[PDB]
């Protein structure tokens, strides 16, 4: 399963205190094993 | 021999779990190093269907 949000922002060193809940996009019945994961940029 | 079933694991497949992973099944103290023998053996068998 996956699920996201967007938010505009003004301070920049680190997370924002606040509140805003992540809505769902994706899910798969993939039966595949995860135990780790990687970045791409 | 075209159907064939697991013999031997580690632990229990969990729930829906599939695993078709062709590892030697070391049931001992003496590992296989990728062949059968001591206490070492293929992880398949078949029903043979005659
Ligand atoms: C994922 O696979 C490993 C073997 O690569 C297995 O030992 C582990 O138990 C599996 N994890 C889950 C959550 O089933």
């Amino acid at each position: 399963k996956i699920y996201s949000k967007h938010t505009p922002i003004n301070l920049v060193r680190d997370l924002p205190q606040g509140f805003s809940a992540l809505e769902p996009l994706v899910d798969l019945p993939i039966g595949i094993n995860i135990t780790r994961f990687q970045t791409l940029l | 021999y075209n159907y064939l079933y697991r013999l031997f694991r580690k632990s229990n497949l969990k729930p829906f779990e599939r695993d078709i992973s062709t590892e030697i099944y070391q049931a001992g103290s003496t590992p296989c190093n990728g062949v059968e023998g001591f206490n070492c053996y293929f992880p398949l068998q078949s029903y043979g269907f005659q």
